[PDB]
């Protein structure tokens, strides 16, 4: 019955935080007003003042200054296909905080601790037998409180919308169009903020930085979150959506989604001496990272052969594909491709990096400026495979030591198929 | 037939963000390889020149605060010491289907607006709006602050149908002003092109090249961006400019805003010249929104009584409505 | 839902002023549903007169910057904005933030039509390429033809008809013009068996992609764990939670002859792949389907390997 | 009458950066190909030369901190060893239309401000103010520390309108002094040129060559960025120098600030030396502000008591208000 034996005590514990809002005469009137609620009549005053609001979990009023939108946080299940990830359920730490227009926080701040440990949050829709016994008054005041509680999550079924609700056609399979208006899930984004602020500073940052600085780790869940951008919803006047206080002043940040060429990459094979004229290098920083990722697992143990059975030769094919991507990137930034100072190794190294057709060539221009001979590129791939990892004289006792040479031959076959029509 | 309460239109004459590059005059006709004028870094030491408060003056606190100035590392985009000109190059297109909304509920309001724009085009052509949108390419208004103090600024326009120039026109952007609209002989052929491509047929494509001889090593003004506050009081201000391919560029919406200076029909005076054609026509460099909802000349009243109530406004101010159709917006309440 | 009669590539679809965020939880490359809607609108304004049919798209994502900035050396980023016009009171507007990026892409499609059955080849390809550059794709206008037009005319590369070895050499005659990018494909089975394999702590479903855009490590009791690619969440469909509606039931729709459903986002992950590491180029298309029995209005890549 | 809450101006005297380069005297006439003074670095070793308030000044702290190193890396720019002169070459261009503001709220304030400036101009021209700017190019003040202890500084100023030279000026910047403003028949022609470019009659581009001889392999003083005396690994960069494309240089705001050292009308003194025109006209080196807002004689009182309250600012000091408008800045609340 924690609405009279704890509700009279809660109106009294607000009658100790009501002496702060108390002058003599205007404060005696304020004590008469707030003691028509915090003495005996909290339900009637709360249902009169806050009876027609709308709480939410994902609304759309904050996508424009003076717009309109939807109010529905339901659908707590999705029993269909296990191939997506969304707002089908929260599971633990269920939160619900939607803005609406509820201005009196002190009428919805002395009513939430009746369900923290009890079932006083289970009478927020109906079935108020203890909710009518935990009032001490007749059916009128408890009915006003029940009206203010049944309007706090009012769901008519058919919402309304404004022109700026971002309404999108989605095509059926060869059929008509169900137009979709997506919204902005506020407590879901703050759930992401709960996990992120837990794992960005406080515990895991201090732990990971000091731990991987010197020694101070039992290895636990610690990680780094790069490339997150700030998305604000009011700036220095935030009264759009809920969960919006003076550390959360539009402080909704945003996980990264960049493509495979987000940042920039410096060139490593220009038409110079140290760029192309010394062409037995194959230099690249991403190739250095791939070589380090190979050399960190250059020993096949007695356990992880199931995971190390398709992750080495496939990674070497990915490194050859990264070399092909480097050749493609070099295949656009070469306006002048011809003989010059620093083109001796680049005369045969210019097969894949095919420069522009030389004007000084004669009718037999397919020998030095039109060389369609990508067979020494197999020799360059053989040199790169011999210089990648030092193949020992006794590291082939198992079926994956000479299989390294078989994977090198497969990479050389893929390189021959790729450079079968390089200069042509 | 009522107002369609989800109502919208698309951009027509939607240019691209123009790169900038610099070189010398009379080497101007080989301008395909000019180096990019990249944004660079410098740093300023400020002072107290703000209008401080009327009775917070304190003639010792001022001396105590000038000795500790504020520190800003603002950006700049100078020309090189060899350069003398400035190339501004963007690409422009019209999408066609002018009166057709990309969002409309009422097939009654849209039905009335069909023959509204249809008898507007069938009555008279866009030659008024053709010469008015051609006098924001025929001068060089799209280079905004680079126009003042330039000693010779000119714009070379060349229309392409294939991957080559169909008909080219070359101008002198300080002959015609920012203020007057006058018809020429190198202009009305361009006007018929932009008019007959601007109706509902398909698309048109124009590449605009402008040569503002701004001086020698003198800075240019790429458009900066808005920022929220950074968490430092030493690198607080940065004046971050705009770059496309490591190259200072003007934004697309600003370089289309300079296209959109059309209307001299706003009722106040013919002193400011044209402003940007806007619903509730408002200028940033003037402060307040002209054409108040009290007076008739705002947009929704003209469009509603020229479509719903069928009372046509005079042809002097009808062009405002078609001009901010070509602008487009989001409409309804 | 079938591999095409013929492919159709557009090598530098240089676009501009795109939408960066595209969903409330990411900011990078935009949604693939934007591209599926792009090709549905292309099919609407082309293939009803030229009799083709477009189902899937192919992203390659050559180069991608974003108007983002670093505030004071923090471990975050911000967005660059655009100035809204003046408010009716004429002081300043209600400024609202959104990300705007300037990317590069090339789209390959899937055709069920008569591009070489009753019409000629490069006539259809040239008219579609010339007509494609008059419409937006991610809230941003396509940067039109320039010096990038010089490799832009294309073939109309058939797949379903030809020699087997020349099926191989036609699809890698299409790969030779596609090098410096990195294609986007989904990882639906990897989503499934990577949440189900890692169910030794908890069975939660939305914590999968919420625990992959980060350096997971259970370190030494310095060895960074084996990253299998580029683990990154994508908006992978639309769950329509509330039931259907009518044009007269919920007013303020766009057209009043098509029904309305309030919808929410869904997050799979999409790896980035070089085009060399595929099975075939018909095995990477972002299709479309709607299941109105469910709420799932979900696009997909069937048979990504 | 009210004032404007947001108001601004262009700068009307806009110079460039000044990239410096050294060379030998008397072959200075062929100085088109002198190599740039390149910013090098060197490693210095600090000592103790700072005040100590004796909160820890024990018999061990000083002879511990002497042996405790504080070695640093500074940036420095010397001449080539067979060179004794410094060439500093910037370009100056004047816009004109001096008092027409950029962006102002009220339409009522701006018309009487423009007519205030116009009754100033036809009352008296820009002649005295252009002479006072000309004495900051004839006297090469823009060489800030590169001028002190120079044996002979001289100034070449040509006039560019096209790729040509209209008239030249050779100014022995030490024979005429920094102290007194005196007129010369050749200097008043340059005063006439700036007075025409500030009026509106003809744009003007000037380039200013400064041949300050110093000595064989001496040390020049280019501009210095914001120093980052950061969290070192025991010894980091402590001063850095302004570089351009392999060339040390001076910021444009510094050689603008040395060019607008105009006013001697400030009430504290008049013959001790002119300073730079600013609101609450202050010096960074002197650490004070002449023309306090306790006094009348600053800018923010003369402006709103000459526009609004219609009082004459005593023509002796009316030149300050116009010179501070030629400065340009952020005005209003």
């Amino acid at each position: 019955q924690e609405l009279r034996q704890f509700i009279e005590s809660f109106i009294q514990e607000r009658l100790q935080g009501k002496l702060d809002k108390l002058q003599p005469d205007e404060d005696d009137k304020r004590q008469t007003l707030l003691a028509t609620h915090r003495r005996e009549a909290w339900l009637a005053d709360a249902a009169r003042r806050v009876g027609q609001l709308q709480l939410v979990t994902h609304t759309l009023k904050p996508i424009h200054p003076d717009a309109r939108g939807s109010n529905l946080h339901s659908l707590p299940q999705a029993p269909g296909q296990p191939g997506l990830a969304g707002s089908h359920e929260l599971g633990d730490r269920l939160v619900s905080d939607v803005v609406g227009n509820a201005a009196a926080l002190d009428v919805f701040k002395f009513l939430s601790l009746q369900y923290q440990g009890k079932n006083l949050l289970n009478w927020l829709t109906e079935d108020s037998a203890e909710a009518l016994q935990a009032l001490s008054d007749n059916a009128e005041q408890a009915r006003e409180w029940r009206q203010a509680f049944i309007g706090i999550t009012t769901v008519k079924g058919a919402p309304a919308s404004h022109s700026l609700a971002k309404q999108l056609y989605f095509p059926l399979p060869g059929s008509g169009y169900h137009l979709l208006a997506p919204l902005f899930p506020t407590s879901l984004v703050h759930h992401v903020h709960a996990l992120l602020r837990e794992a960005r500073f406080g515990d895991a940052a201090k732990a990971a930085r000091e731990a991987r600085s010197r020694q101070e780790s039992w290895p636990h869940g610690f990680s780094e979150y790069p490339n997150l951008a700030i998305q604000k919803f009011g700036g220095t006047k935030p009264q759009n959506i809920s969960q919006l206080n003076n550390e959360r002043r539009g402080e909704n940040w945003l996980l990264p989604s960049l493509p495979p060429n987000w940042q920039r990459q410096n060139v490593n094979a220009p038409m110079r001496h140290s760029s192309v004229f010394e062409h037995d290098f194959g230099r690249t920083p991403e190739v250095s990272r791939l070589t380090r990722t190979l050399q960190r697992f250059l020993a096949k143990t007695v356990h992880n052969n199931l995971a190390i059975r398709q992750r080495r030769a496939q990674l070497v094919a990915q490194i050859c594909d990264e070399a092909l991507q480097y050749a493609a990137r070099l295949r656009e930034l070469e306006p002048g491709w011809s003989a010059t100072p620093g083109c001796q190794l680049h005369d045969a190294e210019q097969l894949w990096l095919d420069p522009l057709r030389a004007q000084t060539d004669e009718t037999f221009l397919q020998r030095r400026l039109r060389g369609d001979w990508p067979a020494e590129v197999g020799n360059r791939f053989a040199n790169w495979l011999n210089r990648a990892v030092s193949s020992d004289s006794q590291i082939l006792g198992s079926p994956e030591a000479a299989q390294w040479s078989q994977e090198l031959s497969k990479e050389l076959t893929m390189f021959k198929e790729i450079l079968e029509d390089e200069r042509d | 037939l009522s107002t369609a309460s989800v109502l919208a239109f698309e951009r027509k004459l939607d240019p691209s963000d123009a790169l900038m590059s610099a070189g010398a005059w009379a080497q101007r006709d080989a301008s395909q390889e000019w180096p990019a004028v990249t944004v660079r870094e410098k740093s300023v030491r400020g002072t107290i020149s703000n209008r401080l408060k009327t009775k917070d003056r304190d003639p010792a606190k001022l001396d105590a605060s000038i000795q500790s100035p504020n520190l800003q590392t603002v950006d700049v985009a100078n020309l090189p010491s060899d350069a003398d000109t400035l190339k501004v190059r963007f690409t422009l297109r019209v999408l066609g289907g002018a009166g057709t909304p990309s969002a409309c509920n009422d097939a009654a309001y849209r039905d009335k607006l069909l023959q509204t724009v249809a008898t507007y085009v069938n009555d008279q052509g866009f030659a008024e709006l053709a010469r008015r949108y051609a006098h924001n390419l025929a001068n060089a208004r799209f280079l905004w602050r680079n126009r003042v103090g330039a000693e010779a600024v000119e714009v070379r326009i060349n229309h392409i149908r294939q991957g080559e120039v169909a008909r080219a026109w070359r101008f002198d952007a300080l002959a015609i002003g920012l203020r007057d609209f006058k018809a020429d002989a190198e202009l009305d052929a361009l006007a018929e092109l932009i008019a007959s491509g601007l109706s509902g047929s398909g698309h048109v494509l124009l590449e605009v090249v402008a040569f503002a001889r701004i001086g020698d090593g003198q800075e240019v003004f790429p458009s900066q961006e808005l920022i929220l506050d950074k968490g430092d009081k030493k690198g607080q201000k940065s004046k971050t400019l705009y770059s496309v391919r490591d190259a200072a560029a003007i934004h697309s919406q600003k370089i289309g805003n300079a296209l959109r200076t059309i209307d001299t029909w706003y009722p106040d005076e013919d002193g400011l010249g044209p402003i940007a054609v806007e619903p509730y026509g408002s200028v940033t460099s003037q402060g307040k929104a002209y054409r108040q909802p009290k007076q008739k000349l705002d947009f929704y009243t003209l469009l509603d009584n020229w479509v719903l109530r069928d009372e046509a406004p005079a042809v002097e101010q009808q062009h405002y409505v078609i001009a901010n159709l070509i602008r487009g917006g989001v409409f309804g309440e | 839902v079938t591999d095409p009669e013929a492919l159709l590539l557009l090598p530098r679809l240089s676009i501009q002023n795109a939408n960066a965020i595209s969903s409330p939880l990411t900011w990078g490359f935009p949604s693939p549903g934007a591209f599926t809607g792009f090709v549905h609108a292309l099919q609407r304004r082309v293939g009803i007169s030229l009799d083709i049919e477009l189902d899937g798209v192919g992203i390659v994502c050559h180069r991608f910057e974003a108007q983002i900035s670093q505030p004071a050396g923090k471990r975050t980023k911000v967005f660059n904005l655009t100035r809204n016009p003046l408010n009716r009171d004429g002081s300043t507007a209600a400024i609202v933030e959104e990300g705007r990026a300037h990317l590069e892409v090339s789209l390959l499609l899937g055709v069920h039509g008569d591009g070489l059955d009753d019409h000629p080849a490069q006539e259809i390809a040239r008219q579609v390429q010339e007509q494609a550059g008059a419409m937006r794709l991610a809230g941003g206008s396509i940067l039109p033809w320039c010096n990038e037009r010089f490799p832009a005319p294309n073939a109309e590369l058939l797949m379903l008809g030809g020699s087997d070895e020349q099926r191989r050499k036609n699809q890698r005659r299409l790969t030779r013009r596609l090098l410096p990018g990195f294609a986007l494909v989904s990882r639906e089975a990897l989503l499934q068996q990577h949440l189900e394999t890692l169910r030794t702590t908890l069975p939660e479903a939305t914590t999968l992609d919420a625990l992959l855009d980060l350096c997971r490590i259970n370190f030494e009791p310095w060895q960074v764990r084996d990253k299998p690619g580029w683990l990154v969440p994508i908006p992978a469909g639309y769950n329509a939670l509330s039931p259907l509606y009518l044009p007269g039931e919920v007013r303020n729709a766009r057209d009043r002859e098509t029904p309305l459903r309030f919808v929410e986002n869904l997050f799979g992950l999409g790896e980035w792949l070089s085009p060399h590491r595929v099975a075939a180029l018909s095995d990477l298309l972002w299709y479309h389907h709607a299941e109105p029995d469910k709420g799932l209005y979900r696009w997909s890549t069937p048979r990504f390997v």
